[PDB]
């Protein structure tokens, strides 16, 4: 349980939500899968529920040191060096808080409205390789201490 | 002698920007070839299969700063403004600000969303009948400011001399080549509806508003109070504000109204950074009046 903090620079024109979506999360999927070892993702300053402001900070949860060095963050999320930062230290942070995946129900055509706008207050968008259908994944923050392919804790 | 701002005070612009127009192009035959790019009916626009390059053409007009006041109801305030401007042209010949404006052209910030996910970006700048050596665009960060590049210095000298008053006009024409790939989206500017995303058409083709490019060139403010915490340039505004992250970076005694009613009403010599910000607001323009 040490760490590596990747930062989403502000300004830059493009919104940080889009930057999070496109660049980061594909590379992460891949990274996580081949490794398979269930990791996790630290979204510090994850502000409010009315909000959903994921923030400008990304940290990766790992177990061993070679545990996070397992992933070559730098060199991967590298080409994009003007919209994402890669810090260069592995810190053994202990005040971390884990993050969980809620869901929210499908549509009436696919009480629907009751579940709607209860979780709809993060909504990261991922395009699927096989089914070819883009969708939203919702997040949460929780007490569980000691996950899945997406970096979120398994259901 | 002076008690308040007059009842009618206005400044005009000194950086006038034309609207942009889009074209399709192929990269290896770019300087012999050009095709229109139209909006495909929401509304969306995507490049053709046979082309892999977007082309942006726009131009800028540079006007002097003294001859940019449209109205003033008190001659004494006008004399005070002209005296403070000549005191600025004594120290710095509008050269740091002009270097920052050429730096925003070099950084290619005007390509707002169209900058992410490109593989080669080139920008050529034409003044008069001379084309200046091109730019690499992916070797300049969006948070620094280069001060040792010779071509940037050569453009910035002429821009600074035209704002000073030693020249009466300058016309700058800029072309940009962005290689995104075949069948990718181009993301043009969206119009205002007083439902559905309706995009903007200029002469049949697509393009950006001049306001969006002028917002890109004015991100030259690195002299705000809380600079050390968040270290990112902010666009120049009166009650200094950034729609990116929700925070008034100038609510109070560092705002333009107090800093101009602390230079002309109470003749105190301000630091050079605040003078830079006040002159940048005067190269932007606006209505600055006071009831009574």
């Amino acid at each position: 349980m040490f760490s590596q903090i990747l930062i989403i620079k502000p300004g830059t024109g493009i919104s940080p939500n889009i930057i999070i979506s496109e660049d980061i999360f594909p590379v992460l999927h891949s990274l996580f899968v081949e490794h398979d070892k269930k990791f996790g993702i630290t979204f510090p300053a994850y502000s409010f529920d009315k909000k959903g402001h994921l923030g400008n900070i990304i940290e990766v949860l790992s177990e061993d040191k070679e545990a996070l060095a397992s992933l070559c963050l730098e060199e991967h999320l590298a080409e994009v060096t003007d919209y994402v930062k890669v810090k260069k230290e592995i810190t053994f942070t202990d005040d971390y808080v884990l993050f969980k995946r809620i869901r929210e129900e499908n549509q009436y055509e696919t009480h629907i409205k009751k579940k709607n706008q209860q979780i709809f207050c993060a909504y990261i968008k991922v395009k699927s390789a096989s089914t070819g259908q883009s969708y939203n994944i919702f997040l949460a923050p929780t007490d569980i201490k000691h996950f899945s392919a997406y970096g979120l804790l398994r259901g | 002698t002076l008690k308040s701002r007059p009842e009618n005070l206005s400044f005009a612009r000194c950086l006038n920007t034309t609207e942009a127009k889009f074209w399709q192009t192929d990269f290896l035959k770019r300087h012999t070839f050009k095709l229109p790019l139209l909006i495909t009916d929401s509304q969306s626009c995507t490049l053709s299969t046979e082309c892999d390059t977007l082309r942006i053409d726009f131009g800028i007009k540079v006007l002097p700063v003294k001859e940019s006041m449209y109205s003033c109801s008190d001659y004494n305030y006008r004399t005070a403004i002209y005296q403070k401007i000549d005191e600025y042209i004594a120290e710095d010949g509008f050269l740091t600000l002009a270097k920052r404006y050429v730096n925003n052209i070099a950084n290619a910030r005007f390509l707002w969303r169209n900058r992410k996910g490109a593989e080669i970006i080139e920008t050529i700048v034409t003044i008069e009948d001379k084309e200046y050596p091109s730019f690499n665009s992916k070797s300049f960060n969006l948070d620094t400011f280069v001060e040792d590049n010779a071509t940037i210095n050569e453009i910035a000298q002429q821009i600074a001399d035209t704002f000073a008053g030693k020249r009466e006009y300058l016309n700058i024409y800029v072309t940009c080549f962005v290689k995104i790939g075949c069948a990718m989206e181009v993301y043009p500017s969206q119009e205002m509806t007083f439902k559905g995303k309706k995009l903007f058409k200029f002469e049949g083709s697509a393009g950006m508003h001049s306001q969006k490019i002028n917002n890109a060139l004015r991100t030259i403010d690195t002299w705000y109070p809380d600079y050390t915490t968040y270290e990112f340039p902010i666009p120049v505004e009166n009650y200094g504000a950034a729609r990116s992250i929700g925070i008034p970076f100038r609510p109070d005694t560092k705002s333009f109204y107090k800093l101009i009613d602390r230079m002309i009403l109470k003749n105190e010599d301000l630091p050079i950074e605040d003078k830079h910000y006040v002159m940048a607001i005067l190269i932007r323009g606006g209505m600055f009046s006071k009831k009574q």
